[PDB]
């Protein structure tokens, strides 16, 4: 952000200090989903479309 | 723009305390903190009459 | 005057020089390949004869 100066001649005037900001962002912990499948039970696709 | 929403996050139940401010705060911008790491300038930190 | 925030440079590809053992004793003594089986069923142990 900036100072708005006045007229022709600005010798008199201080030039803007420019601050550079920053903003952290941080990941949070990871989410999961826990499930199990018998080697009976992995025989039909479908229960391991279904819980995808 | 306007849509609904399921989920919805709430606001607790704030202090009936007859709280103040303490000294008059005021904060500086900053592009780093005295050990030269990054200053969130998106907050600050004040003191206030009482803990509620 | 301005001020700026500061980043970190670190060259995590670039390694400084490092220490090595150059193996010189063990590269000049003899070399044997008894056959992994042979000494499993051995049991990790061999044995050769003297002279008389």
């Amino acid at each position: 952000h900036m100072n708005i100066e006045e007229g022709l001649d600005l010798s008199s005037k201080t030039p803007t200090a420019l601050v550079q900001r920053l903003v952290p962002s941080v990941f949070k912990e990871p989410k999961n989903i826990l499930y199990t499948l018998d080697a009976r039970e992995m025989r039909d696709p479908e229960h391991k479309t279904e819980a995808g | 723009d306007s849509y609904k929403t399921d989920i919805s996050g709430r606001l607790p139940k704030g202090s009936t305390e007859s709280l103040t401010v303490s000294g008059q705060p005021e904060h500086k911008v900053e592009a780093k903190d005295s050990n030269g790491m990054p200053v969130d300038n998106r907050q600050g930190t004040i003191t206030v009459s009482a803990s509620g | 005057a301005n001020q700026l925030a500061k980043d970190l440079e670190i060259m995590f590809e670039n390694y400084v020089e490092g220490f090595e053992a150059a193996c010189v004793v063990s590269r000049n003594a003899k070399k044997f390949r008894p056959g992994d089986t042979a000494m499993q069923r051995a049991g990790d142990v061999l044995y050769r004869p003297q002279h008389y």
